Formats: structure tokens, C-alpha cells, sequence
């Protein structure tokens, strides 16, 4: 079972927040890079190097 | 009088029973102190030894000025005795017994320049390793040793006092780590160099705990496990990471998990070998 | 430092410091606390007298002289030594007549600064010794003299069962201090008073 691994980096917000980096994913520009895949719904594999833009603009934004 | 030599030698005897491993014996030493006493401690055992030897001259602050003066003769002999005896502990101890026979002044400043001893507190004082608790003892080494000298007219050891000048690469690191302990005890050396030869020498903080919050946000940097050929390799390889207490997420209907990147290597390993 | 200081040490000579077994230490420690006490104010003085079972007598009289303090004593004490009075041979020592030496060097030195300012003065006894039915009256004659001169008589017990001294740091309004471990005599001296 030890077939794939892929560094990436796993955010565990919560079930309120998670909706908006994929929202952040989606209608974005340069974007959409963003969110490899969401686990569960408190759990999203994401960016890596997204990871500081993810916040920022989380930030920024309400 | 015969009493005296009975109950003080009950201590010393506690002493030599619990002499070797911790640090029993610095209360005991002290009641010690008080009641060629040089010459005959530097048989026994050197720990403790050099705890009575460390007290005893603080203890001293007529019959006195005997006292000193009957020290003073042999300073040499714990000389003698604090070098070859150079861990963190010992180490404590030769520079404390050092400093204290240093503010006595009984110590021969020739003699002291030239030793093993003084090279040891600089360096010390210039590793990065040694803990804050070597850095107080050390410290306090240099500041009796330079207190020693009120004169420096004739101190030769006001020459490799001045081995705090090597210090400042020292502090800058100390600094550059958030050890305000070392650079206190930094301080206190440029204080007192400058002091020994100065003649010679030319609500709304609620805000602010928040704003503390707003740089700390969580995620973590991380390997992702997938397309697992069975399930026991999945639960294998999972129970593994679990003992290793680097899962950050687990889901066996997936057959997909998350290790953080401390234990990706402890996982490689495991993955080749089983 | 303004007012002149003078501290009369008065020590128990009695045999039983044989069970001290030591005499020659207690010296030690009280030359070390008496030239600690010369050297805090330039105003101090300091005499010490010996009380002994047959009878008081004075081994010395500032800090300039504490040199000749020390060897004074040390003479003085070895003195004192002889076989009469040996051991528990006589209980008692002769406080009383040590307080009435110490009262009259008291007075005299105050007679003379008062042609100047006030003096304080107080009395320390250590004691080794037991009270007995006789030394009442005169223990408490000198005790009283003591207290309407507003003298305060500390009183150190290293051993023994002194009532009257306990008494007489009551009425003197003075400190009495029945000390447990003998050896930290000097860390009463210092301490205690």
C-alpha cells in the first residue's frame, strides 16, 4: 500500500472556513491551484506554497 | 572541647556517605564550615570537598584577620587541588570555589594569570552549548576574579581579564537566540571590566494579546499516503505512524493517510524494510 | 553612628562549658561578632567580663583596638581555667557580681560622655550556668538597677536552666534566647539580638 506519497500540506479548519478556500480556489485568478483535494470536510490537502496566499487573503478577507 | 570534634564529625560523615552522585552536600557543608583544616580536607573526597572549600571563605564575612590570613597560606593548595580536578556540576564547582577564594583575596594574582583555570571560564564562557546554569558560575568566576584586583597597578592578571573582549561574538549569538540570561550575565562582565580598570580606561493591551494571536495559524507541513495495494499494507503502515505519534489524519475507506514531515523518513524506512 | 554605643559582653566561664566540649571555639566566635560589631559604627564599644563561679572579673576595660581586644582575651580566659570551682564542682557563676561590674563601667563611661550627648548601652550574658535560691537577691538587686537605668540585659542560654536571666531580660525589656544547636552560637550573636 506504500504506492503514492505526495508532500503536501494538510489544513484542518473548520467546517465554517474550509468552504472559503475553495471558494478562494474557485473564482480567482492565478488560482484554482490551490486546493489538491478536500479529505474530509474539516481536513483539505492543499498548496504548499498556497499555503501563505491561503491565509493572507483569508485574512484580508472577512 | 572534645564534643566539638564528635559532632561536627557526625556531619562529615554524612557528607562522605552521600558524596558521589547529586548535590547532597552544599547544605551540609555549610554547618560544616563553621565549626590546617585545608590541609586536612584535601584528603577527603574532592566533591564536597570543594563544597566546604567554596563556603567556608563566605563564611568567614581579630580572630578573623587570623583567619584570612591562615587561608591565605594555603590558597595554593586548593589551587592545586581546583585545577586536575577539571560535568556541568563539577564544573559549577571549580569556578564557584574559585570565586569564592577570589573575594577573599586571598588568592596571588600572579600565578592566576598563568593558569588553566582562567583559560577554562572563557571558554566556557564562549561555547554556545553550556547552559545557562554553567553560564552563572562561570559568570560570577570572571566577575570575583576581576573584584580580586583593586589595583591592577601590579595584576598581571588584569591582562587575561581581559578574555572578556572574546565574549562579544558570544553575546551577539545569546542574543540572537532569546537568552536574555546569558546576555544579563554578559552585561555584568562588561560592568564590572569597565569598573576594574575604568581609572586606567579612558482594556487596550486586550488588542495586543490578540494581535499576538493573528501570528501564530495553524496548518502543517506534510506527506499524503495513496493508492495502496491492500488493506493490510494501509493498516500496517498506519499503525506504524501511530506508535510514531505522527498522524495527522487517517481515513481506511480511502485507504489514505497524512504523516507530517518530522516522521516522512521513519515511514520511508519502514516502507523498504517489511 | 551619632550615639555612642557600648555593648558589655558578659560570658559564663563555668566548668560547664566541659560540656560544650568548645570553650576555646565560643571565643572564636565572640571575637569574630565583637569586631563585626567595632567595625559597623566608628561610636562603638565594647567590654566583656567573665563571670566565673568564684567571682566576676573583667577581661577587657573601639575597633582600632580590637587587635589588643583579642589577645587580652585569649590571656585573660586561659587564666580563668584553674581546677577550683571544676566541673559541675560549683552550678552556679557569679552573675550577679559580673552585672555590677558592668553597670558600673556603664556609668562611668556615661558620666564622662555626659559632659558630652547621651550614651545607649546594653548588656549580653551568655550563660552556661543554673540560678540558685542564694543569688536572688543579689542578682535581682543589680537586674532591677538595670532596668530603672533603662539598660536592656540579652540574655543567650547555650545550656543550663538560668530563671533569673529569663527574668531579668523580662523586666529589662531585653531578648532572651534559649539556644537549640550551641555550635550556631554565632549565628545567635549576630542573628538574635
Amino acid at each position: 500500500m506504500v504506492n503514492v506519497l505526495k508532500g503536501v500540506l494538510i489544513e484542518c479548519d473548520p467546517a465554517m472556513k474550509q468552504f472559503l478556500l475553495y471558494l478562494d480556489e474557485s473564482n480567482a485568478l492565478g488560482k484554482k491551484f490551490i486546493i489538491q483535494d478536500i479529505d474530509d470536510t474539516h481536513v483539505f490537502v492543499i498548496a504548499e506554497l498556497v499555503n501563505v496566499l491561503q491565509e493572507r487573503v483569508g485574512e484580508l478577507m472577512d | 572541647p572534645g564534643v566539638l570534634d564528635r559532632l561536627y564529625g557526625h556531619p562529615a560523615t554524612c557528607l562522605a556517605v552521600f558524596r558521589e552522585l547529586p548535590s547532597l552536600a552544599k547544605n551540609w557543608v555549610m554547618r560544616m564550615l563553621f565549626l590546617k583544616k585545608e590541609f586536612s580536607k584535601a584528603q577527603e573526597e574532592s566533591t564536597g570537598l570543594l563544597s566546604g572549600l567554596r563556603i567556608w571563605h563566605t563564611q568567614l564575612l581579630n580572630l578573623r584577620i587570623a583567619l584570612l590570613g591562615g587561608g591565605k597560606a594555603w590558597s595554593d593548595d586548593t589551587s592545586q587541588l581546583g585545577p586536575d580536578k577539571h560535568v556541568l556540576h563539577f564544573m559549577v564547582g571549580s569556578p564557584s570555589a574559585a570565586v569564592s577564594q577570589d573575594l577573599a583575596q586571598l588568592l596571588s594574582q600572579a600565578g592566576l594569570m598563568k593558569s588553566t583555570e582562567p583559560g577554562e571560564p572563557p571558554c566556557i564562557t564562549s561555547a554556545g552549548f553550556q547552559f545557562l546554569l554553567l553560564d552563572t558560575p562561570a559568570q560570577l568566576w570572571y566577575f570575583m576574579l576581576q573584584y580580586l584586583q583593586t589595583a591592577q597597578s601590579r595584576g598581571m592578571d588584569l591582562v587575561e581579564i581581559l578574555s572578556f573582549l572574546f565574549q562579544l561574538s558570544f553575546s551577539t549569538l545569546g542574543k540572537d537566540y532569546s537568552v536574555e540570561g546569558m546576555s544579563d550575565s554578559l552585561l555584568n562582565f562588561l560592568q564590572h571590566l569597565r569598573e576594574f580598570g575604568l581609572v586606567f580606561q579612558r482594556t487596550d493591551q486586550i488588542r495586543l494579546w490578540e494581535l499576538e494571536r493573528d501570528r501564530l495559524r495553524f496548518t502543517e507541513g506534510v506527506l499524503y499516503n495513496q493508492f495502496l495495494s491492500q488493506v493490510d499494507f494501509e493498516l500496517l503502515l498506519a499503525h506504524a505512524r501511530e506508535l510514531g505519534v505522527l498522524v495527522f489524519e487517517n481515513s481506511a475507506k480511502r485507504l489514505m493517510v497524512v504523516t507530517p514531515a518530522g516522521h516522512s523518513d521513519v515511514k520511508r524506512f519502514w516502507k523498504r524494510q517489511k | 553612628e551619632d550615639e555612642l554605643n557600648l555593648l558589655v559582653i558578659v560570658v559564663d566561664a563555668n566548668p560547664i562549658w566541659w560540656g560544650k566540649q568548645t570553650l576555646s571555639k565560643c571565643i572564636d566566635a565572640v571575637m569574630v561578632l565583637g569586631n563585626s560589631h567595632l567595625f559597623m559604627n566608628r561610636s562603638n564599644k565594647l567590654a566583656v567580663i567573665a563571670s566565673h563561679i568564684q567571682e566576676s572579673r573583667f577581661l577587657y576595660p573601639k575597633y582600632e583596638l580590637l587587635t589588643s581586644a583579642n589577645e587580652v582575651i585569649v590571656e585573660e580566659i586561659k587564666d580563668l581555667m584553674t581546677k577550683s570551682d571544676i566541673k559541675g564542682q560549683h552550678t552556679e557563676t557569679l552573675l550577679a557580681g559580673s552585672l555590677a561590674k558592668a553597670l558600673c563601667y556603664i556609668h562611668r563611661m556615661n558620666k564622662e560622655v555626659k559632659d558630652n550627648q547621651e550614651m545607649k548601652s546594653r548588656i549580653l550574658v551568655i550563660k552556661a550556668a543554673e540560678d540558685s535560691a542564694l543569688q536572688y537577691m543579689n542578682f535581682m538587686n543589680v537586674i532591677f538597677a538595670a532596668q530603672k537605668q533603662n539598660i536592656l540585659i540579652d540574655a543567650c542560654v547555650l545550656d543550663s536552666d538560668s530563671g533569673l536571666l529569663q527574668q531579668a531580660c523580662d523586666i529589662t525589656g531585653g531578648l532572651y534566647l534559649k539556644v537549640p544547636q550551641m555550635p550556631s552560637l554565632l549565628q545567635y550573636l549576630l542573628w538574635v539580638f
